[PDB]
């Protein structure tokens, strides 16, 4: 729909001019533009991310930060992509073998006070929670695709550049072009990130007492 | 004398001259310096500026320099003291006095030839006449004058107080010059906020001079801005607040804020095991969450965060808390940065008054000093977990007194005293501090007790200075009441029973309701206290 669009794109834009003009410091010694240099310095060592703080985008518009803290999963997309075009814009031209744009990953930190593994109830699904704890187990790196291209197998015919969604939820292939299942995803045309699944133990302090450490 | 015009009689004079200013380790000073150092520096005036803390240190920084400075400033002392007596001048030097102490010493009213006083004449004073304090039938007429004057004096000098900060004064002469940045008019706003949180002045006074204040704000504003068109984000922005009592809010949890407000903690009683049960009904009355009550401000919910102000009012009115909303004033730079007038005070004051065993009094003054300044944020902001700490240390010390029961009344008046090697006793070692500790527990001691008649009584309070020279401070505060004027007889009275009793007392510091004891001397200074309140 054209009005969820606009809404998408006045978000997307909203993040952009705050990528665009937050400042630190005081007119008596001089700002410096905080996450345009980290984005420009990032870019050009190729580290392709940042790492916003939500207190800063709070304080240059709360609207946005209380829109990330409640529907992250929504609006951190459409902050990676504010990221990617002001990176664009503020390192171009970039030299031979630089021309294509890299995506950005939008990492983000707060001074809020944590909460903790079993204040974890239902009603904090889909949220942003900020918990601690302890590393017990580390999984190897594995591939996650986060675009795919599939082709049917009989006539050969391809949808590319499908969406994949984030996180550890997958994608329900069509069943319509030929067979009920007529796809397969192509090994090739496929871009992918690494990944890694972790075991987050509670911390000895948080255990109450008498409990075994939950981990998450 | 008292000087009429700051402007002609005072500033163009100095102007063309080398300066001297002595500054007391108080944030009013520290913002008249801020002020009077923008207007030197904008003239070119080559001054120095030397901190002190007591008659013995003005004492000898002016043996130090009296030699090459003719023309000298005092800011926040020696309008209480005869200044050409302790200091002993050459008939040539000039020092003008910039004090907000009270009431002012006759003499140094009727020098009209070196004393000038940069206070203002409509303050509220009460100076006699001349005749009555300066000169058979003709020898007893004579006599008769004399139980006058003693008389008289005795009644003038008795009760000391406060006037209009100096910060504000020093504001006036800006303005009157016409070099009036916004930044002055902050370090003029934080002056008074100053006296206020210290309880220098009555809550008539303060409202007073928050209207005066108010014009200045709005003109400011009004300077070069209006509601069409706007300023950059990073310029400074002051804004007349109509906002909570509670200390250092918007940069805590609202839960530790309830907790160390002098205020809600003598309500509440929250030193004692019920107190917290007591929190949590108002907390319930309001409808907060409690996880996001003891969540930090700034990550607070802003659903929370849009009419808290009324909330905490209208449920502090039928909780009793009268009084919880407070007129005041903030200032806004940048994105990011946002205080309170009392923010600053409390962030500065615990800079200065920080119990670091680091460098002299002296290196913490510059701290405090250079943290009022936009290009040392770092340090107002250093200061500010400083005052968390004080904050904390204070409460932890109130609930000590109270639950051992160490406040104790001795007849006319309330006796505490801190022992050596107690927690954070080293936090109030030094004087002010001290101060302002006992004033808010001699507050949380009449929210306390059921006597109406201890209710009423003032407060006396010591705490160790030296071991090696076996000294402690002592402090008395007036009672704490709703309506009262902020004025104490503990100077003469401390005087009084010092002489009666021939003790050992160190007079140094300002306030003359602050004095150092050798220790042994503590009894019978105390016995004659005693005698003497009656
Ligand atoms: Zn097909």
């Amino acid at each position: 729909a054209d009005e969820g669009q606009a809404r998408k794109s006045q978000l997307q834009r909203r993040f952009k001019e705050f990528l665009r003009q937050y400042r630190v410091g005081t007119d008596r010694t001089g700002f410096t533009f905080k996450y345009r240099d980290e984005l420009k310095r990032h870019y050009n060592l190729g580290e392709y991310w940042i790492e916003v703080e939500m207190e800063d985008l709070a304080s240059f518009d709360e609207d946005l930060a209380d829109y990330l803290y409640k529907q992250p999963a929504e609006h951190l997309q459409l902050l990676e992509e504010a990221a990617k075009e002001v990176a664009d814009e503020v390192t171009r031209p970039r030299p031979s073998g630089e021309e294509v744009l890299q995506d950005i990953q939008v990492m983000l930190k707060s001074d809020a006070s944590p909460s903790s593994i079993r204040s974890l109830k239902s009603d904090m699904m889909s949220h942003l929670v900020k918990i601690p704890g302890i590393i017990i187990a580390a999984s190897a790196v594995r591939a996650k695709a986060t675009r795919i291209s599939i082709q049917c197998r009989s006539c050969r015919n391809t949808l590319t550049n499908i969406a994949m969604r984030p996180g550890l939820e997958g994608y329900a292939l069509p069943r319509k072009c030929c067979p009920l299942d007529p796809y397969f995803i192509m090994p090739d045309k496929c871009k992918c990130v690494d990944f890694q699944t972790l075991k987050l133990q509670e911390l000895p302090d948080a255990v109450p007492h008498g409990e075994m450490p939950r981990h998450m | 004398m008292f000087v009429s015009d700051f402007r002609k009689e005072f500033y163009e004079v100095v102007q063309s001259q080398r300066v001297l200013l002595f500054v007391a380790s108080d944030v009013d000073a520290l913002c008249a310096c801020k002020i009077l150092q923008a207007l030197f520096q904008c003239d070119h005036v080559q001054y120095t500026l030397v901190p002190v803390s007591g008659w013995q240190e003005l004492e000898t920084a002016f043996l130090e320099h009296k030699e090459q400075f003719h023309y000298f400033i005092l800011i926040n002392c020696g309008a209480n003291v005869d200044l050409l007596d302790i200091l002993q001048p050459d008939e040539d030097t000039i020092f003008f006095v910039c004090d907000t102490h009270r009431p002012v010493n006759v003499v140094n009213v009727y020098n009209d030839t070196q004393i000038k006083l940069l206070i203002k004449q409509d303050d509220d004073l009460e100076v006699p006449a001349y005749e009555d304090i300066f000169r058979t039938m003709r020898r007893r007429q004579r006599r008769e004058w004399e139980a006058r004057r003693r008389d008289i004096l005795f009644d003038y000098e008795q009760y000391e107080y406060h006037g209009t900060s100096s910060a504000m004064v020093m504001f006036e002469l800006a303005w009157m010059l016409s070099k009036d940045l916004n930044d002055m008019l902050w370090w003029a706003i934080v002056g008074l906020t100053d006296q206020w949180v210290q309880d220098k002045i009555t809550q008539m006074k303060y409202v007073t001079d928050v209207g005066v204040l108010q014009r200045h704000v709005s003109r400011h504003n009004h300077r070069n801005e209006d509601e069409e068109n706007t300023l950059s984000v990073d310029c400074t922005r002051i804004s007349f607040e109509y906002d909570l009592r509670l200390v250092l809010y918007q940069h805590w949890s609202l839960h530790d804020s309830l907790c160390n407000t002098s205020y809600t903690a003598a309500r509440f009683k929250l030193w004692s095991v019920h107190g917290q049960k007591r929190l949590q009904e108002f907390l319930a009355d309001m409808g907060l969450p409690l996880k996001q009550v003891k969540q930090k401000f700034q990550a607070m919910d802003i659903s929370l965060k849009e009419n808290l102000r009324e909330m905490i009012e209208e449920s502090a009115n039928k909780f009793g808390m009268k009084d919880m909303r407070v007129q005041t004033f903030s200032i806004h730079f940048g994105f990011k940065h946002k205080f309170l007038a009392s923010d600053v005070v409390f962030a500065t004051m615990s800079l200065m008054e920080s119990p670091e065993k680091d460098g002299s009094g002296t290196d913490h003054f510059i701290q405090a000093l250079d943290s009022l300044s936009r290009s040392n944020l770092d340090k107002l902001y250093h200061g500010l977990e400083l005052a968390k700490k004080q904050l904390r240390a204070t409460q932890q010390t109130i609930a000590s007194c109270l639950c051992t029961n160490l406040v104790i009344s001795q007849g006319p008046f309330l006796y505490c005293s801190l022992m050596e090697g107690t927690p954070d006793v080293m936090l109030f070692s030094r004087p002010a501090s001290l101060s302002l500790l006992s004033k808010h527990l001699l507050k949380s001691f009449v929210c306390s007790t059921k006597n109406r008649r201890c209710k009423l009584l003032p407060l006396v309070m010591a705490a160790p200075l030296s071991m090696e020279h076996g000294t402690v401070t002592v402090v008395g505060i007036p009672p704490e009441t709703d309506s009262s004027d902020r004025k104490n007889f503990f100077g003469r009275a401390f005087e009084k029973a010092a002489e009666s009793t021939s003790s050992r007392m160190l007079h140094n510091h300002f306030d003359l309701s602050v004095i150092e004891l050798k220790a042994e001397d503590r009894s019978k200074f105390l016995d004659a206290l005693i005698s003497l309140l009656s």
